[PDB]
């Protein structure tokens, strides 16, 4: 009721485009039509290939009167037993990084002026059986940031070898 | 490895 959303992923019905770093080898928006309605994702799962670090940024964000913001995030975590031998370089977790700025730099991504706001774990890892069967196990986290000064904001996703789906990022203050 | 079943890039 007393919420305004300024940022809603899965409500853009695959609309918003994300930028990724390294460009091309982490985060992929991908699509699932087995339902009626399709499902959009920030998805990524390089599990077994070497040292990750794929980041993924928002969209600029205008802030307007919000002073606390609130992120809602709504992913899926397949377990790291579900791959062979990975047991060394399989992650189960991913980081939440902010930055804010007033104006947006469009494709110029520095992560260093980024700021963690946490680590983020699955209550509910995705194991093979529910894999297979096509029965997910989707995990729903919050987290605020807070006093804003700036214009407007992005958020970031950092993965370090996980096997991470993104279905829903929502962010809103309250009036 | 798929992170989401029966999912496709989408472009
Ligand atoms: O639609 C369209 C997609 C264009 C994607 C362009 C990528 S995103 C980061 C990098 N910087 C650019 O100027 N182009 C690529």
């Amino acid at each position: 009721p007393g919420e305004v959303v300024l940022l809603d992923f899965a409500a853009a019905g695959g609309e918003l485009g994300w930028l990724t770093h390294p460009y091309g080898k982490g985060w992929d928006l991908m699509q699932n039509i087995m339902n009626d309605m399709p499902i959009y994702m920030y998805s990524v799962c390089n599990v077994m290939s070497g040292d990750q670090d794929n980041w993924l940024r928002t969209n600029w964000v205008y802030r307007g009167e919000a002073e606390r913001i609130f992120i809602e995030l709504k992913f899926t975590v397949r377990d790291c037993n579900s791959f062979p031998g990975g047991a060394s370089s399989c992650k189960e977790t991913f980081n939440l990084y902010y930055a804010e700025s007033d104006l947006d730099y469009g494709t110029n991504f520095q992560k260093r002026l980024f700021t963690k706001i946490d680590t983020i774990a699955p209550d509910e890892i995705t194991v093979s059986s529910d894999f297979e069967a096509r029965h997910v196990k989707l995990n729903v986290e919050e987290r605020s940031v807070g006093p804003l000064t700036r214009k407007g904001f992005y958020l970031a996703f950092q993965d370090i070898g996980a096997c991470v789906a993104l279905l829903s990022v929502r962010v809103y203050y309250k009036k | 490895w798929l992170a989401y079943p029966d999912s496709v890039p989408y472009s």
